[PDB]
């Protein structure tokens, strides 16, 4: 049974790279991802399959977020590779090494950095090992891309825009533009007096000038005063009930008896 | 109370100021009353 | 006959130390047969100094001439060496025996079966033996490498240790359970568990010292660094005095760096004290990097003393700290100036253009590390005139902290004067 | 081993109710080692049991319950427990099972000491489930052969007639009987639920082959009922026991009150010879000729 | 047995928190 | 064996509040005395 | 009225004698006299015909007490 | 502030004070 159940999950899989290695790989990944369900989707420990599962659980796990990211799609994107990772740092000594496997690493880091989840990217850089840090390509494009923007080099994070270790790492390139535009904005906001308009097209790195009214059209920092770029800056009673509840607070624990 | 064992183990009060300059206060000086 | 008379001054001393064992003994029946809470820590505290005077022979008669009911399970412990309470304690000094004479096959069994019995009795004043005997086994499994399968060991005895509302023992698995993920580098579950778990606000200080560490490292990856430099220097705070020179050492490490990501420049008093100048080395040339702001000696000093970070565990926020470096120097420039023209911050922080000031100092604000306006119809970034913080609430919160927390030691003091009778 | 249960929660977003089951069903093996990670998530749970997601109702109610018992949510954690259905298994050694079953005696508890005083018409109800869960574990009371205790946490429950079937069935009828009365006079104060307990008492003593009647006239002392007393002696005369009557009757002296003696004395007046004794001996004469003697 | 000892421990917690108010109460007569 | 795990837990908990009370109880009756 | 006050207390407490010499050693070495004569008659009814040692061990140091 | 600190430190001083008194009563007890 268990011969004849991987034969056709292999089967399957084979039918899968023959059409790509869009739709038809849809409802192809479902029907694996069902067949995975039958057979061991995450070996958990006890069981020890090692019918080296990295196999069939890459191929599945791997084409599907593919398929995500060629689809445009966040949140399947999050479940493959959440999956991924799973399989990548859990399984380590019955896995065999998977070459095929830092591209989709990186571009969930990249996707990390899109929606601004610095938190969690640091814990995924610390998951990983020292060395790929420095050594890969594929992963130190996106720990670049995250340095310099720590840093404020948003320069430097534009112009690496057509540095790109493969086509994979798209659309995460376009959310991370889109907040990058976000942060230079909260800059913005927070800390200046007021910036024009030829100023405010020239710092934030807007769209065509006819659209440069994006993010104002949009966020609308209260603009219009004056110059309608006038950026109208978003920058002394006792509080006599406040302090009256902590003097009370005093009294109460030093009249209480204990 | 309890040593940790599960972690693995001048006379002058300096604070700093162990920069490298152009010596402290002679030839700065020097340097600067020859361009003043 | 030198060293007959060498071991009959060891073996009186050794005379000395079961006299010091059947002390213990009789404060833990102080506590258990007289029912009273606590007095196990009184009976306990000597158990660092009593494991390093532990001796071969001298347990050799012990597990002969102790354990007045001879439940017959003394023979899982005469071959490898060749009461409620009084039999787990006389079960972890045997495990230290093995632990200090490295057989770590019969410790980790013998571990094992001391966490049994702990586990099968309910006791409540048996809980902070078993807190050391989790300890202690955690650290058996770490002279052997698994860390794994104590990782759910641990979790499970934590959860009975919460049911029950146990402080000590909740305390110590918690803080082995956080140091299992942080040696396999799991900070997430780390942060989660310690999101959703809460610290007995009445714990020992050096396991307030241990989970600070931990805290602060988790939320140092995190990036919460003004959180995380609080709870090292707090950890460091609540450290012993004359002891654990390595925890100091591992403390004030984190601690350097997270300042320096900060943007700060750490306490060179630190430096100077002699338990770590050689410890901290490394971290001495990296501040002079950084405070210089040379990022040639930066690069200097990672490629030279790399791998005692990788050791330790650095390596990320000391690139972290390239980015806070840069982030140092503008503070410094903010710090003494309230006027600065960009142009002249390009240059005296070691940029290109005023584009580029405008962006890092930018950041710099939105961070909240220099606390300063900016202006470019001109092209300066003025800081805030500071106002007289006596005409201010800021003195009132202050000292409302201070009275809050003085209030509460007398509290604590006046309760905790127990009468006997 | 696993070292993350994220990618198990993702399966839950999937809109495969396939899918889903493998999920769960790992979810629960792994809960007891993370369940820190899945509290976040618990909100998927929640809407998915609401839900009639196939076994969605049962099992993945089940994960709930284990992962508020491990975030410390136990109000919380019993409504889903209860709703977890037959999977439940009340009878395993998990220390989840365990404390949920000592929340479930509690609150149960807390119900019934609640509703006991209101009204008979308007009390709160009673989650069938719960008393299902109580009722397994109190028939596992007795079939440990550990009678004793059901006792307590029957009293406790103020539900009696489990009392009564399980002093009943079981050994040492008159240990238990003895006990029951001890914990009856002297602890639980309710005066209501004091007498409701010596009723049952009062009727398991007369159901006996060889009845116990002066612990019946001390109980019904407690009582205040002296028509029933009177009855009692009426039927000792008649079937002759004098010896057993004339020692209720010295009991009924030295303990009942004027009142109630006088009761009994009315009802028993309402050969003739043993009558008139019994009377004297309530009224006092023996009992105080006898002490001045003394 | 059991529910003797829990219902004595429970009567005494009672107690004790009868004679906590009670001296609570006179130590603040006694100031006055 | 029966419910000994449960009156044994609400014993054990019932305990320890009796013996810190009596504890502070003994605090406040020397306060009192003073 | 404080002294009913403790020897009431005495009256409500004598199913369980122990606890009498809790509740009443705290009033013994009270200031008012009246409260001191009220402890020592609950002491009495409570443990009445039972010779508690604790008892008798409060009463015997207030029989040297100055109020007659 | 200052009233506070120095209540906190008679408090701590008297505990300690209280702690030596029960620790010699429990050591001469136990000799």
């Amino acid at each position: 049974t268990s011969g004849a159940v991987l034969q056709a999950a292999t089967g399957m899989y084979e039918q899968l790279k023959g059409e790509w290695n869009l739709s038809k790989c849809g409802e192809e990944l479902g029907r694996l991802k069902l067949v995975l369900l039958e057979l061991n989707f995450l070996p958990t420990t006890g069981t020890k399959l090692t019918k080296q599962q990295l196999i069939l659980a890459r191929d599945i796990l791997e084409i599907g977020a593919q398929w995500s990211i060629l689809r445009k799609d966040i949140p399947s994107f999050e479940r493959y590779m959440a999956q991924l990772k799973c399989y990548y740092f859990d399984y380590k000594e019955q896995l065999p090494e998977s070459a095929y496997m830092h591209q989709l690493l990186g571009l969930n880091l990249l996707f990390l950095l899109s929606q601004n989840r610095v938190a969690e990217f640091h814990t995924e850089l610390e998951r990983l090992p020292a060395k790929d840090i420095q050594t890969n390509v594929y992963i130190k494009h996106p720990v670049s891309l995250e340095q310099y923007l720590m840093e404020g080099s948003y320069n430097k994070v534009f112009l690496a825009k057509g540095n790109i270790p493969a086509e994979s790492y798209t659309f995460f390139i376009d959310i991370l533009l889109d907040t990058i535009r976000d942060e230079i904005a909260g800059c913005i906001e927070k800390a200046y007096e007021k910036i024009l308009f030829t100023e405010a097209t020239r710092i934030l790195f807007f769209n065509t000038p006819k659209k440069m009214t994006d993010y104002a059209k949009k966020r609308g920092w209260v603009l219009g005063p004056n110059n309608y770029y006038s950026f109208a800056s978003q920058q002394t009673t006792i509080p006599s009930t406040e302090l009256a509840k902590q003097v009370i607070e005093y009294a109460r624990q030093l009249e209480m008896i204990v | 109370d309890d040593e940790f064992e599960e972690f693995p183990a001048h006379v002058w009060e300096d604070n700093w100021d162990d920069d490298n300059v152009e010596d402290d206060f002679s030839n700065q000086l020097r340097a600067e009353l020859e361009k003043h | 006959t030198a060293a007959a008379a060498a071991e009959h001054s060891q073996r009186e001393l050794d005379t000395v130390t079961l006299e010091d064992i059947k002390e213990h003994v009789k404060q833990l029946e102080k506590a258990v047969s007289g029912k009273e809470p606590r007095f196990v820590l009184r009976a306990l505290r000597m158990l660092p100094s009593t494991s390093r005077r532990l001796n071969h022979y001298v347990l050799y008669k012990a597990v002969q001439g102790f354990f007045t009911s001879n439940n017959a399970t003394r023979d899982f412990l005469l071959p490898f060496l060749e009461l409620p309470e009084v039999e787990a304690y006389l079960q972890l000094l045997v495990v230290i025996f093995m632990m200090n004479s490295k057989r770590y096959k019969e410790a980790q069994k013998i571990s094992d079966d001391l966490m049994q019995k702990i586990s099968t009795q309910n006791r409540r004043a048996l809980d902070l033996v078993a807190a050391k005997c989790y300890y202690y086994h955690a650290r058996v499994y770490e002279f052997l490498d698994k860390l794994d399968v104590v990782r759910s060991f641990l979790h499970a005895r934590l959860r009975t240790a919460t049911l029950r509302h146990d402080a000590d023992g909740q305390a110590t698995l918690l803080n082995l359970l956080l140091r299992n993920y942080l040696h396999y580098s799991l900070y997430d579950q780390a942060e989660k568990l310690v999101s959703k778990s809460v610290f007995p606000e009445q714990a020992n200080n050096n396991e307030w010292a241990r989970y600070l560490y931990y805290t602060g490292r988790i939320k140092a990856i995190q990036l919460e660094y003004s959180e995380a430099r609080r709870t090292m220097t707090n950890a460091l705070r609540k450290a012993p005095q004359h002891t654990a020179v390595g925890f100091k050492q591992t403390v004030h490490k984190l601690l350097i760096v997270v300042e320096l990501l900060l943007g700060e420049i750490p306490d060179r008093l630190q430096f100077r004290q002699p338990s770590l100048k050689r410890s901290l080395m490394p971290y001495f040339l990296l501040t002079q990097a950084v405070r210089t702001g040379n990022l040639a000696k930066f690069n200097q000093v990672l490629d030279q003393f790399g791998e005692k970070f990788q050791a330790d565990g650095t390596y990320t926020l000391i690139i972290r700290l390239r980015h806070n470096v840069i982030k140092t120097g503008v503070r410094m420039i903010s710090l003494s100036y309230s006027r600065i023209s960009l142009a002249d911050i390009a240059q005296k922080l070691q940029l290109d253009s005023p584009e580029d000031a405008e962006f890092i100092v930018a950041k710099a604000i939105r961070d909240g590390v220099i606390e300063a306006s900016i202006n470019h119809e001109k092209g300066y970034v003025q800081s805030k005139e500071m106002i007289d913080i006596y005409s201010t609430r800021e003195p009132q919160l202050a000292f409302h902290q201070r009275i809050s927390f003085c209030l509460d030691i007398h509290n604590m003091s006046v309760k905790a004067m127990r009468f006997p009778p | 081993m696993i070292t993350s249960a994220a990618g198990i929660i993702s399966l839950l977003d999937e809109d495969e109710p396939q899918l889903k089951e493998f999920a769960l069903h790992k979810l629960n093996a792994v809960v007891n080692d993370f369940w820190a990670e899945i509290s976040e998530s618990v909100d998927k749970i929640e809407v998915l049991y609401e839900d009639e997601g196939f076994r969605s109702r049962q099992f993945a109610a089940l994960v709930a319950s284990k992962v508020f018992y491990h975030l410390g949510a136990f109000e919380e954690s019993l409504n889903y427990a209860l709703g977890a259905g037959d999977l439940f298994n009340v009878n395993d050694n998990s220390e989840y099972v365990e404390t949920i079953i000592a929340k479930c005696i509690d609150h149960y508890t807390k119900q019934c000491v609640e509703n006991a005083d209101l009204p008979e018409g308007e009390k709160k109800p009673i989650d069938q489930r719960l008393e299902g869960i109580v009722n397994k574990m109190f028939q596992r009371c007795l079939d440990d052969h550990k009678y004793k205790q059901a006792i307590g946490i029957a009293l406790e429950t103020r539900r009696l007639d489990v009392f009564e079937k399980t002093i009943l069935e079981s050994n040492d009828v008159p240990g238990m009987l003895a006990y029951s009365l001890k914990l009856c006079m002297s602890l639980m104060q309710n005066k209501q639920f004091r007498n409701k307990v010596l009723r049952v008492l009062v009727k398991i003593y007369m159901n006996l082959e060889k009845p116990d009647f002066i612990n019946v006239c001390q109980c019904l002392i407690f009582l205040d009922d002296p028509q029933a007393v009177s009855d009692i002696l009426e039927k000792l005369v008649k079937e002759d026991n004098l010896l057993m009557a004339y020692q209720i009757c010295f009991d009924l002296y030295e303990s009942a009150s004027q009142q109630f003696l006088s009761s009994v004395i009315q009802n028993l007046r309402t050969p003739k010879d043993q009558t008139l004794k019994m009377i004297k001996i309530l009224s006092g004469e023996m009992a105080i000729e006898l002490h001045l003697q003394f | 047995d059991l529910y003797s000892r829990y219902k004595k421990l429970q009567q005494e917690l009672e107690f004790l928190e009868v004679q906590e108010e009670y001296i609570k109460d006179e130590q603040k007569n006694l100031k006055k | 064996s029966g419910l000994r795990q449960y009156y044994l837990s609400k014993i054990e908990e019932l305990q320890l509040i009796v013996n810190d009370k009596s504890q502070n109880l003994r605090r406040l009756q020397a306060q009192r005395n003073e | 009225v404080r002294r009913a006050a403790v020897e009431s207390l005495g009256f409500i407490l004598f199913r369980t004698p122990e606890q009498c010499p809790s509740v009443v050693s705290l009033l013994s070495e009270s200031y008012n006299p009246h409260v001191r004569y009220g402890a020592a008659m609950a002491l009495g009814i409570c443990c009445a015909g039972t010779g508690n040692k604790e008892a008798i061990n409060l009463l015997e140091p207030m029989t040297n007490d100055p109020v007659n | 502030y200052l009233a506070s600190l120095i209540r906190s430190v008679v408090a701590l001083h008297n505990l300690i004070n209280n702690k030596i008194a029960n620790r010699d009563a429990e050591k001469k007890e136990g000799q």
